[PDB]
């Protein structure tokens, strides 16, 4: 569990 | 400086009720009407024993994506005996059935099924079976001001993985647009 | 140096400026000029009227040149 | 979903014309490019690229605004400046500076 | 005498006012004084006065270890936000 | 029922009375000494010019803006003909269609004959205006007259063959510019424009004169052929390298940046732009770090994953630093990083943050009074200015340039304290020392006599005096200056303060001070967003530095992990500017490599770290920006400070008796953006 958000930001910086 | 007769003819007898607007310049005459009249307009042509159209030449959508009524169907049709032409212009929302002409001109189950699917406005009699043009399940519809002009999924390629799939575009050498625009 | 080695590959060839530079100036006797080549159309290169008031050539912008006034 | 901006396009720095100005328009801020490592044309991947700034062109806020919200994507209004207009004149520019101190 | 020993823990605080009515009934009065006079005893806290168009009046004060406690001051006078800022002062 | 051009507010100064005219018909009100040319566009229909500019004085040079205004003679210059109640104006009239075909004919006769090398091919207005109103056909043979090309430094370079004799370049560099090099020398046909002792251009808004010349003959150098105007998109951003946050707007193309170009905005920068801005691209393409890397112990880079460097920095955060935990927050951040900054340090409990040119001293915090209260445009309506320690020539260039329209419209006497400097407006020179501003806040220096015999008078503090160590001292002198000189009064707040960086203003809003004085002395584990750290060297030998940046020149050889992150033409922030006016930036190219916004890596790295941030969207980021100071929320509208400064003195002793220190030089090489970059570097090698 990683607070979906640092999910997205480890891949691409467009979400 | 062509077809004055048969169009002052026409509106000089009509039932004034279910007229909008016309329009007699040089390009095409043109009698806006209601929507909500259109079939009964149509059959009053095509009847007539003077202004008999006959033949309807086209039915095209217009996109104006600034105005309340936003879509704008068109139906060009001529008159081979008189040698006249008119161009009646129905204006048209998203959703609102359309009345049909199927039922007049048989010659316009695949011009209504295009404007289905090219566009989206609907027909409530009969012609507006499934798409024609557009190939299959197709997310949009592809011809108005919104559908971009490389659609929203269109990769479509072989996979040895299983055989032939269709995913999103990542085209390469994006569309450049330029812009040639001139401020006097 | 940086052009040509940027478009051009080979480097065996002399490139476009390394000619260019090859051709020298033309030495033309007035105070004004204009460069086509030898025809009006089917070489291009339109009028290019450039002035020649200073001791070093003068190029052309296209096809570059360097005339050159000869007198004083 | 995706966030758009609606303005208006200012007047071109180059030109003094005028048959551009005051014509709101919606971009959708869309920037994911990359150099297509084959030749080095710019690859991209949004569906959005180009439209909103190629076709979408509005006629007035209120519209821009209503069809934004109709689509649904949520949206920011930005402000739309106009050249305040002066007062001038050659006399003024031949002005009369005072006695000599 | 808790206007110079509430610099314990109270390392930030905020008025939060408007340039209107329902604000300078009590808010502008008390900062005006109120800082003047404490700003003098307290020579290191930092005590910050924003004001936009159309807000609520209110205090805030930021405790240590980052935090915020809030006072809405829509209809009080300033003997309440006196009391207000004694009972924020002091949390223990 | 007609709107003006681009819509145009009209001022109508007396409402009571005003003349109107019949342009082509119907009529149209107009105020009482307007020119024919803004009654036409008040009707509604444009008329081409080369030589009028709405900025720029009028000159009837061009002869192309004829119309016919029946009761009169056949032509008439539209322009410079002032308005008359009554008068027939007619504008699509066979008299003026073949005037304006005559004049063209003309211009196209003895023109060069190169568009398609000539860039501005696409843009030009003698292009544009003879593909509407001109011929199609021209007849002549003979030959044309040519002149030699000039060199005015690397800026502005000119192909003067097509110097079509407008005296629009001359007329800028004479009245707006404020140094009088350009000049129209020469007669009839052979006439040029070019100082005469082949001597280059030393002065800023060179850029605004290749802007303003609408043929293409003085054209940017660093951009000399490398796109068309129809190539690229334009995003319309703000400015962060000055500090008055001008509005531009970005050229670019696929990921690259071509050029940026000012776009009028009639409360800011009316419509040009400093010198340093306009070449300040080149090098945010040029150099650049784009991976996170941790300093390998033989004192080299390596690049690591995020995973990696986010685990190493949090751990050693809550590894050793107690109470010794600091941040330093950049020149060029926006709100949304800083606040974001705060509250992760906050979390981390060890609180000493603080912006990048803020005062280690009080610094209190009174909006009034470290905001510029009159905004830029009502300081047009000045008479006295009293600029203390403040160049504003070289910091501010566009207030420098409106001090300067002031001067220049009526003449308003100017008072200037500090160093020695080259001012472009009749300056006078009051001394060099804070005692001074005493004797002035006292009786002495006459000076003071001007500001009592005064009407809308200005106090304009620059603010590099906020690192000096007595600046109590120096804003009581002003607030008793300003009581005794009655310049405060509630019908127009006349105290300035200057900035000189774009997150100066919301870093001193979020409340940015650093609550103690050796702090990177005394710290342990530095966080940087920005450079300089005193000569980047106050901090000590053992001490983790993290340097959270974009295009890493300076400082980063002291770094001990650095993260990559995206530049100001990149993101979406928010940027306050000197008269307290929030504005944002838009996104334009992509991110380079795998860099990240700056409060998604502060977000990422808190919850990593553990104690998260209870916001993860740019929504909830300006929430707590509305909770904690809410203009900046309520960006695009200046909201002024009604308080006074009562702030609380604690030096009441003397102003320490020290010189005024030149606060920002070279004004190329400050700003890392531009000091990595580069065309500045030969500007500054060359143009000084
Ligand atoms: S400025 Fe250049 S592109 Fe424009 S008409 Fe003149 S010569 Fe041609
Ligand atoms: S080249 Fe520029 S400065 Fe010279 S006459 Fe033309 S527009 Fe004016
Ligand atoms: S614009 Fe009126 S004469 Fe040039
Ligand atoms: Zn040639």
């Amino acid at each position: 569990a990683i607070s979906p958000f640092l999910k997205n930001f480890y891949s691409s910086n467009y979400f | 400086m062509d077809n004055q007769s048969i169009f002052k003819y026409s509106w000089e007898t009509l039932p004034k009720k279910w007229v909008k607007k016309m329009e007699r310049s040089e390009h095409g005459n043109r009698f806006d009407t209601k929507t909500d009249y259109l079939f009964q307009l149509l059959c009053f042509l095509k009847l007539h024993t003077y202004t008999r159209v006959q033949v309807l030449i086209d039915i095209c959508g217009v996109d104006y994506p600034s105005r309340k009524r936003r879509f704008e169907v068109v139906y060009n049709l001529l008159s081979t005996r008189y040698n006249s032409r008119i161009r009646v212009q129905t204006s048209a929302d998203e959703v609102t059935r359309i009345s049909s002409v199927v039922s007049l001109f048989p010659s316009a189950g695949w011009w209504e099924r295009e404007v289905w699917d090219m566009f989206g406005v609907s027909s409530i009699n009969h012609p507006d079976l499934r798409r024609i043009l557009t190939d299959y399940g197709f997310e949009g519809h592809p011809l108005r001001k919104d559908f971009p002009l490389s659609g929203y999924v269109e990769v479509r390629y072989d996979d040895p993985e299983k055989r032939v799939v269709s995913e999103p575009i990542e085209m390469t050498q994006e569309f450049r647009y330029f812009d040639f625009a001139s401020p006097w | 140096s940086n052009h040509t080695a940027k478009w051009m590959q080979d480097t065996s060839k002399k490139s476009p400026m390394e000619l260019i530079n090859e051709v020298p100036p033309i030495k033309v006797e007035g105070r004004i000029v204009a460069c086509e080549g030898d025809t009006n159309p089917a070489l291009g290169h339109p009028i290019e009227f450039i002035c020649l008031d200073l001791p070093e050539p003068a190029v052309c912008k296209y096809c570059g040149l360097r005339y050159v006034q000869d007198h004083h | 979903r995706r966030r758009v901006v609606i303005y208006s396009p200012a007047r071109t720095a180059s030109q003094q014309g005028s048959g551009k100005v005051g014509r709101w328009k919606i971009n959708f801020l869309s920037t994911q490019k990359w150099e297509n490592p084959l030749m080095g044309w710019t690859s991209t991947g949004d569906p959005y690229a180009h439209v909103g700034d190629s076709a979408l062109t509005f006629d007035s806020a209120e519209a821009a605004k209503a069809f934004a919200e109709k689509h649904g994507w949520e949206y920011s209004v930005k402000k739309r400046h106009t050249p305040l207009l002066k007062v001038k004149s050659y006399a003024d520019n031949f002005k009369w500076k005072g006695f000599p101190k | 005498a808790w206007r110079g020993q509430l610099s314990k823990n109270i390392k930030e605080l905020r008025f939060l006012m408007c340039q209107s009515s329902s604000a300078s009934a009590s808010a502008r009065a008390f900062v005006e004084k109120n800082y003047k006079e404490l700003k003098t005893l307290n020579p290191k806290l930092p005590i910050l006065i924003r004001e936009c168009s159309g807000v609520e009046p209110q205090l805030w004060a930021r405790y240590d270890l980052g935090v915020e406690k809030a006072i809405k001051l829509e209809g009080l006078s300033e003997a309440q936000i006196s009391k207000a800022l004694e009972d924020l002062a002091k949390a223990g | 029922p007609r709107s003006p051009l681009a819509g145009a507010r009209v001022h109508f100064a007396n409402p009571d009375d005003a003349i109107e005219v019949f342009v082509d018909g119907y009529p149209v009100k107009i105020p009482k000494g307007m020119t024919v040319l803004q009654a036409c566009e008040v009707a509604g229909v444009d008329i081409p010019r080369f030589c009028y500019h709405s900025r720029l004085s009028i000159a009837g040079n061009c002869r192309m803006c004829l119309v016919e205004v029946e009761k009169s003679p056949k032509p008439v210059a539209s322009c410079a003909m002032p308005a008359l109640p009554g008068m027939k104006i007619k504008t699509d009239t066979p008299v003026a269609k073949k005037a304006r075909e005559g004049v063209m004919e003309f211009l196209l006769m003895n023109h060069p004959l190169d568009c398609p090398i000539c860039d501005q091919g696409g843009e030009c207005d003698l292009q544009d205006q003879s593909m509407a109103f001109g011929s199609d056909r021209g007849r002549f043979t003979e030959v044309k007259r040519s002149v030699v090309d000039k060199n005015l430094g690397p800026l502005v370079k000119t192909v003067m063959t097509r110097c079509i004799q407008c005296t629009r370049c001359v007329r800028f560099a004479t009245e707006v510019a404020g140094v009088q090099d350009l000049g129209m020398l020469g007669r009839g046909s052979g006439e040029e424009i070019g100082t005469y002792v082949e001597k280059l251009l030393t002065s800023e808004l060179s850029g605004n004169v290749i802007d303003i010349c609408p043929v293409g003959a003085l054209t940017s150098k660093p951009f000399a052929f490398k796109a068309r105007n129809w190539e690229l998109k334009g995003t319309e951003t703000i400015d962060v390298t000055d500090a008055v946050g001008s509005n531009i707007r970005i050229d670019s193309r696929g990921p690259e940046v071509m050029r940026i170009v000012p776009r009028l905005n009639e409360d800011i920068n009316e419509e040009w732009i400093s010198d340093k801005t306009r070449f300040c691209y080149d090098g945010l393409k040029r150099q650049r770090l784009n991976d996170p890397m941790i300093r390998g112990p033989d004192g080299r880079f390596k690049a690591v994953n995020w995973r990696d460097a986010l685990s190493v920095i949090a751990d050693i955060a809550h590894q050793v630093k107690p109470e010794e935990i600091v941040g330093v927050a950049g020149k060029l951040s926006d709100a949304e990083s800083m606040i974001a900054l705060k509250d992760f340090l906050n979390r981390m409990g060890s609180n000493d943050v603080w912006g990048e040119g803020i005062g280690v001293n009080t610094n209190a915090d009174f909006r009034s009074g470290y905001i510029m209260n009159t905004s830029i445009a009502g300081l047009e309506k000045a008479d006295v200015f009293l600029l203390v320690g403040t160049q504003p020539r070289v910091e501010a260039a566009m207030v420098n340039a409106r001090i300067r329209k002031t001067v220049r419209s009526n003449q308003a006497k100017v008072g200037y304290i500090g160093p020695a400097t080259d001012f472009n407006y009749d300056h006078k020179h009051l001394g060099t020392d804070p005692q001074t501003l005493v004797e002035i806040a006292e009786g002495r220096h006459p000076f003071f006599k001007t500001l009592s015999d005064a009407k809308n008078p200005v106090i304009i503090v620059g603010a590099g005096v906020f690192e000096r160590k007595d600046q109590d001292a120096i804003f009581a002198a002003v607030e008793t200056i300003a009581q005794k000189a009655n310049v405060v009064r509630p019908d127009w707040n006349g105290l300035n303060v200057l900035l000189l960086h774009a997150a100066q203003a919301a870093a001193l809003d979020l409340g940015l001070v650093p609550q103690s004085e050796k702090s990177l002395e005394s710290a342990k584990f530095v966080y940087l967003m920005g450079a300089d750290d005193v000569n980047l060297d106050k901090i000590p030998d053992d001490a983790f530095v993290v340097y959270q940046g974009h295009h890493g020149d300076k400082s980063v050889y002291r770094a001990n992990v650095i993260l990559p992150t995206a530049a100001f033409s990149e993101k979406e922030g928010t940027y306050q500017n000197t008269e307290g006016c929030t504005q944002q930036t838009l996104p334009a190219v992509p991110t380079v490599g795998d860099s990240r916004d700056d409060w998604k890596i502060i977000r990422a790295l808190s919850e990593v770290a553990g104690v998260r941030l209870p916001y993860d969207t740019i929504g909830a980021v300006r929430a707590r920006i509305r909770n904690v100071a809410p203009n900046l929320v309520n960006v695009d509208e200046r909201e002024p400070a009604t308080l006074p400064s009562s702030l609380r003195p604690s030096f009441t002793q003397k102003v320490d008796t020290t010189p005024f220190g030149t606060v920002i030089e070279n004004f190329y090489m400050t700003d890392a953006i531009t000091r990595a970059s580069k065309i500045m570097a030969q500007c500054s090698a060359t143009l000084l």
